[PDB]
């Protein structure tokens, strides 16, 4: 499966759990996806940095879910992956 | 698992990691691109041995399992017997975290 095949409601949960866990999460992921730690430091000054990383990676061929889940392991942040595997079931009528 | 463990034995890791252990964990942290030079200098300025480990724990707030496991995995090489019950290390293969299931209609 590709990250571009996911529904809009799933991508919203990933953004919410990134931004609600930390502000450097996407930077670590970028570093292990092929970017550089000091190079992302200029990217953090953008208006849509989290969305720009996901967009610039989704335009590549490595944008697969199996690779994304394993890319959190590189940085050592299984906390993002485990939070999402436990936070798959949350909705209300309100 | 390691995110919970770093909040169980937080008072043991600082007492077990003398100072040379912190320098080795720091080199290993930068190898994973999880810490920028902009904040990796703030952990290396601390003039007090125990205060070095304080700034290292302040990054764990944003990191969760990353700056946590680096401690557990450094102390393993030094086998100090203070923390033998270490947490997990990267047990996910393809869990229902990011994976799709929904479709049009």
């Amino acid at each position: 499966g590709l990250y571009s095949s996911l529904p809009p409601a799933k991508r919203e949960e990933v953004e919410k759990l990134l931004n609600g866990s930390a502000g450097d999460t996407w930077r670590h992921l970028a570093g292990e996806l092929g970017y550089q730690p000091e190079h992302i430091d200029s990217f953090t000054h953008e208006a849509c940095p989290v969305r720009a990383l996901l967009a610039s990676w989704a335009t590549q061929d490595s944008a697969t879910l199996d690779a994304l889940l394993a890319a959190l392991r590189r940085i050592q942040r299984a906390d993002l992956v485990e939070s999402l595997c436990s936070e798959s079931t949350a909705t209300s009528p309100v | 698992i390691a995110q919970q463990w770093i909040q169980s034995k937080r008072e043991d890791i600082v007492n077990q990691m003398t100072e040379a252990c912190l320098n080795q964990s720091l080199d290993a942290l930068l190898s994973r691109d999880l810490i920028m030079k902009e904040d990796y200098e703030l952990v290396s300025t601390k003039p007090t041995r125990t205060s070095k480990v304080r700034q290292l724990l302040d990054t764990t707030d944003i990191q969760g399992e990353e700056f946590a496991k680096v401690i557990v995995q450094k102390l393993k090489d030094n086998k100090q017997m203070g923390l033998q019950p270490y947490p997990e290390i990267l047990v996910v293969s393809r869990s229902p975290s990011l994976n799709l299931l929904q479709n049009k209609s």
